[PDB]
């Protein structure tokens, strides 16, 4: 661990030949081959709130050393760990929503699913910046805080021989629910009780 | 459809494709051997969309957006 | 195991030297320990925990049980690289000891104290 | 009787490995 | 009438032992997509296959006793029988009527309803066995290294022949001439 | 018998016959022909029977001349479907699917059965399109052609939802509408799959009244059904029930409503919402949604029996007012007032005006005025509706910082009404208080 780490830390992230360690408001990133220190990742905001790190970071597959980091501010900026830099940033739609509870790669290539604190899961393009779906998946009190892919290649449109099944959680329920993603996003159904 | 941010680094990386064993398959012919960034990265989309196709929801009326709409199902 | 008549009785019982305890034990696992006064049971004991013989504990479980009746009662004999060892000499229902003597797991009974 | 589930069986299905995005 | 089937390599990458099963499955026809199953018995030895001479009926016997007689292409089972104790191999005779069936001694032979028609004494403790299709002989090696030849059709040993030296490790049949080639294990 | 269960699964799933007399017996399943006759039949005289029918069918009908080139083809007549590979297999499934979609409507027709009948001797769809063959002969499940279906049917071919027909294939008799309709209450799958396959043909335009009248009865039988189950009288027991239900209902609801160009399924849709909003105990955000999109959906074939249903969902909500759209398009409706006495001689339509009124007067447009005027004067409305209604309005006009004009002189003849809406006007004025005169002159100077 660097000298001057003060934070706990979050969440731990392989890709690559590098790992990833996204603390509170800073990413120290080891280099897995030799298990060695490289550098430091220190995002940057105005206010003293905008610069957390809350929901994490992510890889896309197919994009080769990039990490995309959620902020406290709606902001997803994706960051090259290779030469340490900030090299894109997408804003969350309709600003209201404030914070990025989450985000999860989908099966399709380059495609992101973010999940505000407002409530919206929204899938971008993040090459194109461009919303694919946009869904009020969440209450403004029960933010939607897991999602997970069907990555088998069916379960949706009312008769299970179709793909794109999403599902979801939030923390302060104990209740997921299944989203069909093939005409507009439907939902499918919702497993009460899952846990207490 | 164009895409908003480009990488400078991905033009500047070179990666052997005959040197590792998993990325032995995503050769075109038996002579590609050192390969750009940006096309490294061309094949391993090839390679993921070999693995896994892409799914036909990746390519308003009021009731629908009802259901789509998870405030509905409150308890 | 619990509607097994058979392994239901006493074969053999001594007092103790002191003459206030009986200890009892027959064909089965246990060996109790009576009181003769207060006629009540002081302590059982287990012979053997060992499952290569047969009857030591009273509920066996499924995993062992094929379509072909139990796991451990397949002849195996022919699956032996040596002759001697491949050769059944046993007779037809001898219950008490023939030199044949196929002995594969083997009762458990406590035959005297 | 129809409709009910069979045993369960790991299906085998290839991913793809992320450790040559670097 | 029909035609050999084949694979060939269209790239100069691609080689045809990289082919996969469910490639197979996807490209060929569904008659013969449908020949691709798995049987999944577990819990009764290693199993041992033997297709009679047409490819109707096979057997297959595990090694604690499972001996099974199927159609598999039709999927009915002619025949399934526990027989206790080991199986050393399970053999077709010249239809899918009889089978014989090669246990911890002696071999038994069998009706299509898995009835035991005989067993024969004579030939005790078989490892290995070979049904000549023209000849109606029934060709034993014992783990002694004794080869007996059996008439089916008449049901009198041929030749008992006694291979001088060693326990045989294999056996085969010469299809054109009807010689055995057994394998020792010098 | 584990291998026996394995056996089992493999040689029902397999397709093709193997020996002698499976062959025969494939082949010996028919529609028209006694078995005895259908054994020795070549697939020339097969051929030249079914054509003549095929040329029957489409001399009837237009759109049959694909099928002429690709299904009833005289290469057609050869081609082993089980020696194609899947996607050869997945084409032909295709192109069956869409020749039943399009004969459905003629199979009452022995032109249309001998074509049918080419199909099962050829391309033995009662084993490979069993979904598709079963569904388009369901809406005649009354008929000896449904009894032959069900005869030639193999038993483990059909699908799990449709395993009902079983006493009904080992006594050959034809199943009836409780038998469909309760199975289609008690399984999901069944509703799900007669609403699937009539709102594919309905995308394909290959309608017809018989199936739509089918679908939108089965529907309407099974969702009252479905809500005689649901109800439960624990509150998050039918709070779940009625969450269930849409999530069961609402994509099959949700398109049938919006089809624009079949107004029968339109109808037969709006059929079903009217049950779901008059029995079941919904909710208000819910029933809104029903409105939005009817309001969103109707054309001017549908528009009086959308306007009864838009009865029935305003009828049966607890909130007072309506939300938007909903007025607007009844704002587009061309003569409200006169189909709203046509229907309130049936259906008492008095809380939807009350909240076509009130989001009326919530509009700061001056282009309602004459349908407010109306509705007002309609006698539509109770005199408690009336009264609040008018005082919102002067309420509304005291709110507005011309549209004063047109104001006063709405309530100049308001005031000056003559029945009993008139007696209720004056009597709300002199409840608020305040004086008719000061507007008057007001308007007047």
């Amino acid at each position: 661990l660097p000298s001057d780490l003060d934070q706990p830390i979050k969440q731990i992230l392989i890709f690559g030949g590098w790992i990833v360690a996204c603390a509170l408001t800073r990413i120290e990133v080891w280099k897995a081959a030799t298990l060695e220190h490289y550098t430091t990742i220190f995002p940057a905001a105005s206010k003293k709130g905008d610069n957390e790190l809350t929901g994490g970071a992510i890889n896309m597959p197919t994009f080769l050393n990039k990490i995309f980091v959620g902020r406290k501010d709606g902001w997803v900026e994706i960051w090259n760990v290779s030469t340490g830099k900030l090299i894109y940033t997408l804003l969350p739609p309709s600003p209201d929503c404030g914070a990025v509870t989450c985000l999860q790669p989908t099966p399709a290539l380059s495609l992101l699913a973010i999940a505000y604190s407002g409530g919206p899961l929204v899938i971008q393009n993040v090459l194109t910046d461009k919303t694919v779906l946009l869904l009020e998946a969440g209450t403004d009190d029960a933010p939607v805080t897991s999602i997970s892919f069907r990555t088998d290649g069916l379960g949706a449109g009312q008769d299970g021989r179709k793909d794109g099944v999403m599902a979801t959680a939030t923390s302060v329920s104990g209740d997921v629910t299944f989203w069909d993603l093939n005409k507009g996003g439907r939902i499918m159904g919702v497993l009460r009780s899952a846990h207490n | 459809d164009a895409p908003a941010w480009e990488d400078s680094d991905d033009e500047r990386l070179t990666i052997s494709l005959a040197g590792a064993t998993r990325l032995r398959k995503l050769r075109i012919s038996e002579s590609e051997d050192l390969v750009s960034g940006i096309e490294y990265a061309r094949r391993l989309r090839q390679q993921y969309l070999r693995l896994y196709p892409q799914p036909d929801w990746a390519k308003p009326l009021p009731l629908d957006s009802f259901l789509r709409d998870a405030n509905s199902f409150k308890v | 195991a619990a509607n097994v008549a058979g392994t239901k009785n006493f074969n053999t019982i001594r007092y103790s030297m002191d003459g206030t305890c009986l200890l009892a034990g027959g064909n089965s696992k246990y060996i109790c320990l009576y009181s003769t006064t207060t006629m009540v049971l002081l302590k059982k004991f287990t012979v053997s925990v060992n499952l290569s013989l047969s009857g030591t504990q009273e509920f066996l479980n499924s995993k062992l049980m094929t379509e072909a009746g139990p796991v451990g009662l397949l002849d195996d004999q022919g699956e032996a690289s040596d002759l001697e060892d491949r050769i059944d000499r046993s007779l037809p229902g001898s219950k008490r000891g023939d030199p044949g003597a196929r002995k594969k797991f083997p009762e458990v009974r406590v035959s005297g104290v | 009787p129809v409709g009910m589930p069979a045993k369960w069986d790991v299906k085998e299905a290839r991913k793809y490995n992320i450790e040559a995005d670097g | 009438e029909n035609q050999t089937g084949f694979l060939e390599p269209e790239g100069e990458l691609e080689r045809t032992y990289k082919v996969r099963q469910d490639e197979i499955v996807k490209e060929v026809a569904v008659e013969v997509a449908q020949k691709k199953f798995e049987l999944k018995l577990t819990e009764l030895g290693p199993y041992t296959c033997e297709y009679s001479r047409n490819g109707r009926d096979l057997i297959l016997a595990g090694r604690k006793g499972h001996v099974a007689t199927m159609d598999w292409r039709e999927g009915k089972l002619g025949c399934e029988l526990q027989l206790g104790e080991t199986v050393r191999d399970a053999r077709f005779l010249h239809n899918n009527q009889f089978f014989a069936v090669a246990q911890k001694k002696y071999v038994y032979i069998y009706d299509h309803n898995g009835v035991e028609i005989h067993c024969l004494r004579k030939h005790v403790e078989v490892s290995h066995m070979e049904f000549l299709p023209y000849h109606f002989l029934l060709a034993t090696l014992s783990i002694s290294g004794q080869l007996k030849y059996q008439d089916t059709s008449t049901g009198q040993i041929v030749a008992e022949i006694a291979t001088k030296h060693g326990t045989p490790v294999s056996l085969t049949q010469n299809p054109y001439n009807a010689i055995l080639h057994i394998g020792q294990q010098n | 018998s584990s291998l026996a269960q394995q056996l089992a699964q493999i040689a029902a799933n397999s397709r093709s016959s193997f020996n002698v007399k499976a062959l025969k017996a494939s082949h010996s399943k028919s529609l028209i022909w006694e078995p005895r006759v259908a054994v020795s039949q070549t697939f020339a005289e097969i051929y030249s029977q079914c054509y003549e029918g095929f040329k029957e069918l489409c001399h009837l009908d237009s759109r049959f001349v694909p099928f002429d080139a690709t299904l009833f083809s005289a290469q057609s007549q050869e081609v082993d479907r089980t020696q194609m590979t899947a996607e050869e297999n997945a084409a032909l499934d295709k192109r069956v699917d869409s020749f039943l979609h399009l004969v459905g409507s003629r199979l009452r027709l022995m032109p249309a059965i001998k074509a049918v009948e080419w199909l099962i001797r050829r391309f033995r769809i009662h084993e490979f399109n069993t979904g598709t063959l079963l569904a388009t002969f369901l809406p005649y499940h009354t008929i000896p052609a449904f009894v032959t279906l069900l005869s030639i049917l193999p038993v483990q071919r059909i699908p799990i939802e449709y395993r009902f027909l079983d006493p009904y294939i080992k006594s050959l008799t034809p199943p009836p509408r409780a038998a469909i309709v309760q199975q289609a209450t008690n399984r999901p799958d069944l509703l799900s799959a007669i609403s699937r396959y009539t709102l594919d043909s309905c995308r394909a335009k290959q309608e017809y009244p018989g199936l739509i009248s089918f679908w939108g009865g089965i529907m309407a039988e099974a969702v009252n059904g479905m809500i005689d189950k649901m109800r439960s009288g624990r509150r998050a027991i039918q709070l779940e029930n009625d969450h269930l239900l849409l999530q069961q209902i609402g994509p099959v609801l949700s398109e049938a409503m919006v089809m624009k160009d079949v107004p029968g399924i339109q109808i037969a849709s709006y059929m079903v919402v009217a049950i779901l909003a008059a029995k079941g105990s919904l909710n208000d955000n819910i029933l809104t949604a029903f409105m939005e999109q009817l309001v969103h959906g109707w054309t001017v074939d549908t528009l009086r029996p959308g306007l009864v249903c838009l009865t029935m969902l305003a009828q049966h909500r607890s909130a007072k007012q309506l939300s938007g759209r909903v007025a607007k398009a009844v704002i587009k409706v061309p003569d409200l007032v006169s189909s709203l006495r046509d229907i309130s001689k049936e259906h008492q339509v008095d809380k939807l005006a009350n909240g076509l009124v009130l989001a009326f007067v919530d509009r700061g447009d001056i282009r309602t005025l004459p349908v407010i005027n109306s509705l007002l004067l309609s006698e539509l409305l109770q005199e408690k509706q009336a009264k609040v209604a008018y005082k919102a309005l002067l309420l509304a006009a005291h709110k507005i910082d011309n549209i004063r004009k047109q104001v006063g002189s709405a309530l100049v003849r308001l005031s000056q009404a003559e029945g009993d809406v008139g007696d209720a006007i004056r009597t709300a004025i002199q409840e608020v208080d305040f004086n008719i005169e000061e507007l008057e002159l007001k308007l007047g100077a």
